RNA sequence: GCUG
DNA sequence: TCAGACTAGAGCCGCTG
DNA sequence: CAGCGGCTCTAGTCTGTCCAGC
């Protein structure tokens, strides 16, 4: 949340990121802007790469190439904004190797 | 062996973070750690005797690697 | 003390014109537009004058930078052959990738066109 | 808004390890960082690595 | 200027005071400058277009 | 004036022997160094120094590879060239068997000359100089670098010294008056030689495309 | 609107 | 509020046939 | 004598304008 009133939280701006990019600080700019903010979990079928849920895909009717991805929330709501406007951000996964 | 001798700023401190996480998780110490509770104090000693268990391959661009254990690498 | 000679100090914006004037010196005169550099001289020459115009700036405010920070810059604005900005248009010369330049200026339009 | 485009261009550059200087995508920009491959926070003389009147005396 | 002899043996012994240099201090010298020129060079992996984009920002 | 006309035809082609040294091409070290009062000696007012014929230059032959290999340095009198001046120029050059041509021309150019140019034969190639570029010297002020058109076995070596494709170095113009001037095509890489502010030296690469 |  | 460097148009004249 | 075509020119329009707090 946004200030002191609801115990809101401070933020990283624009700035303070092009601040840690020059220190070099890959992990902890993975700390600050992902894992202390929005961190979660999607179901992606490696077939269509479109989001699936609860390993299950509804577009292709099948179980067995969904798979979970860590991702900031910020981008998976972007990632179902884009396509209601019809912009579709279709994923292709690689193994973590 | 094109690659520098020295250790690189970026490698001590990931060599440190990773080194710290494995002993905050219970690894083997192989400093005889004195009096220290703090898994990144116990890191710092660790590199200072050269006894880390961690090798840091270096990747070219074009895709061609090194391997250069943490001991072997001059720290400044 | 030592000498005392004149140079002409051209207010205008047409360098390959003032290089061919019967009683210039072409080899040593130059200009502050990068653009008319590129045109007469070539992207190397447009090159240096972003080096030399960027430090004669700093210099002039008593800042001061290492030269390898304007090299890196200039060398950024002149890979591709032709003198990019750092401007939106620029960068979309210069970068491939959809959400770097959809997360900087005109946010709808580059997400539509990768999805046409 | 100067800062911000700036930095936008400039983030990916990386000095690699065959001391060159390439973008995200592989292309290069610098074949050698600065020319000589040395860092600017390390200049103990005006862009040059050592002044070797002090080095001497000390 | 001072008439000194190259073999030492000149005896008002404080004129080899005046430019004084020896051995070991062109060894220390030479190790010294040979150290500062590797760590200054500047290392695999720095962000080096974040830096040069905030040294033309500040 | 005719004390200014003949200057440029005598600067022109100086410039013009200048270019065609740098390119290989073989010229005299008397055609390379002259003085206008020497000029003077071959035509001296405009109208016995004339544009169109009088200074026609085929002399230059790339001794390197070919002695057949041909170079013709064309003035046209007229101002903008159409594809009638340029088709008479054709014709010459059909007739003599070179594949190389210089067109200098004084103000321009017709645009549907210049379209021709492109497509007439990629085996009959010629190239639009404007008389003002050539004035001055490029090659020889002082923001300009020298310039090495590399060969093929040091391109390949090049690109196996640091891993390389073609396709990551940078880039230079073929539109690039440096470019023009050594009269470079795509693929090939051009060296250049940047002076340092020290007594030094750094070399980088360029591709053009 | 003001502080930063 | 202040450019600003894109995108079509309206021509224009003059060779280009 | 007529028609492409590029030039050249209006001018039209959409696009930005620091970080954050309360
Ligand atoms: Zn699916």
């Amino acid at each position: 949340t946004e200030g002191r009133s609801r115990d809101g939280g401070l933020r990283l701006g624009e700035m303070e990121r092009d601040c840690l990019i020059g220190y070099g600080a890959s992990m902890l700019l993975l700390e600050r802007l992902m894992i202390s903010s929005d961190a979660f979990e999607v179901d992606v079928c490696g077939q269509c790469g479109l989001l699936g849920y609860s390993g299950w895909c509804h577009y292709c009717k099948s179980s067995c190439h969904v798979s979970s991805l860590r991702i900031p929330y910020a981008c998976k709501l972007l990632f179902q904004e884009l396509q209601s406007m019809n912009i579709i951000p279709r994923l292709k996964l690689s193994k973590y190797n | 062996r094109i690659t520098t001798p020295y250790m690189t700023k970026y490698e001590r401190a990931r060599v440190l973070g990773t080194r710290a996480l494995q002993i905050a998780m219970c690894a083997p110490v192989m400093v005889e750690l004195e009096g220290e509770t703090d898994p990144l104090l116990i890191a710092m000693k660790e590199l200072k005797a050269r006894k880390i268990p961690i090798i840091i391959r270096r990747y070219l661009p074009d895709g061609s690697y090194e391997d250069w254990g943490v001991d072997e690498l001059i720290i400044t | 003390s030592g000498k005392e000679k004149y140079k002409l100090l051209v207010e205008g914006d047409n360098l390959r014109a003032v290089m061919a004037t019967h009683g210039v010196k072409g080899t040593r005169t130059t200009s502050n537009n990068t653009y008319e550099v590129e045109k007469t001289l070539g992207i190397e020459a447009a090159r240096t004058t972003i080096i030399n115009e960027i430090q004669y700036t700093m210099v002039n405010h008593g800042m001061s930078i290492d030269r390898r920070h304007v090299m890196l810059l200039s060398d950024l604005m002149t890979y591709k052959g032709e003198v990019l900005g750092i401007t939106r248009f620029g960068l979309a010369k210069m970068k491939e990738s959809v959400l770097m330049l959809a997360s900087f200026e005109k946010t709808a339009d580059h997400l539509f066109d990768a999805a046409y | 808004y100067m800062q911000r485009r700036l930095v936008k261009s400039l983030e990916d550059l990386c000095s690699q390890y065959d001391l060159t200087v390439r973008s995200s995508t592989g292309d290069i920009i610098q074949f050698i960082y600065g020319g000589d491959g040395l860092d600017p926070a390390a200049m103990e003389g005006k862009d040059e690595p050592l002044e070797f009147k002090r080095v001497l005396d000390n | 200027k001072y008439g000194i002899n190259d073999n030492g043996t000149t005896e008002p012994r404080v004129l080899y005071q005046l430019d004084r240099i020896t051995p070991t201090q062109v060894e220390k010298f030479l190790e010294t400058c040979r150290d500062k020129y590797m760590r200054a060079q500047m290392e695999p992996g720095s962000a080096v277009g974040a830096l040069c984009a905030q040294s033309i920002g500040e | 004036d005719d004390e200014e006309e003949t200057y440029r035809l005598w600067k022109i082609r100086k410039t013009i022997m200048q270019l065609c040294h740098d390119r290989g091409y073989l010229v005299t070290q008397d055609e390379l160094d002259q003085t206008l009062e020497e000029f003077k000696a071959q035509s001296g007012d405009k109208p016995s120094e004339g544009r169109p014929r009088r200074t026609d230059l085929t002399v230059l032959v790339a001794h390197n590879d070919d002695p057949t290999d041909q170079m013709f340095v064309f003035f046209p009198e007229e101002p903008k060239v159409g594809i009638k001046t340029i088709k008479v120029y054709c014709q010459r050059m059909q007739e003599e068997n070179i594949t190389r041509a210089l067109i200098v021309v004084q103000q321009g150019m017709t645009p549907s000359a210049k379209q021709s140019l492109v497509d007439m034969a990629p085996k009959y190639i010629l190239e639009q100089f404007l008389q003002q570029e050539l004035l001055i010297n490029i090659t020889e002020h002082e923001l300009v670098p020298e310039h090495v058109v590399m060969t093929k076995e040091e391109v390949t070596e090049l690109l196996a010294r640091y891993k390389l494709r073609e396709n990551q170095l940078p880039r230079i113009q073929a539109g690039d008056p440096v470019a023009r001037y050594f009269g470079i095509k795509r693929g090939q890489v051009v060296k250049i030689i940047r002076p340092s502010e020290t007594a030094g030296r750094y070399i980088t690469y360029r591709l053009v495309q």
